[PDB]
């Protein structure tokens, strides 16, 4: 979420606004995006390490 | 009211 | 669910017949539940050890 502007930027803005029919990518299931946009179930588990 | 069912497992 | 019968039986088989309302469980997600109820994403990580 940008600053102030409430703009999505990158892959996410890309399928909020209409760009991008799926994301096939390594995008990280958050809450802030899952409110905006549709997640499948983790294809992978991970960790911030 | 809502009603959670659930399992008795430890 | 029943092979012979063609039925969901457990608590699965309890949420689809209206009885349950939730189930807040240590229930692990597959194909065959996910196709008759839906779930969240999975709460716990866990494999075979
Ligand atoms: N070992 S891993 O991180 O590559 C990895 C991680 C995961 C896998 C499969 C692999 Cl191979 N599948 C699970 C999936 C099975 C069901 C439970 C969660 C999804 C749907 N997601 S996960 O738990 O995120």
């Amino acid at each position: 979420r940008d600053a102030d502007t409430k703009i999505w930027n990158g892959m996410v803005g890309e399928l909020v606004y209409g760009k991008a029919d799926i994301a096939i990518a390594p995008l990280t299931i958050t809450l802030v995006r899952e409110e905006v946009i549709d997640f499948s179930k983790p294809f992978m588990s991970l960790g911030i390490s | 009211t809502v009603v959670v069912t659930t399992i008795l497992e430890s």
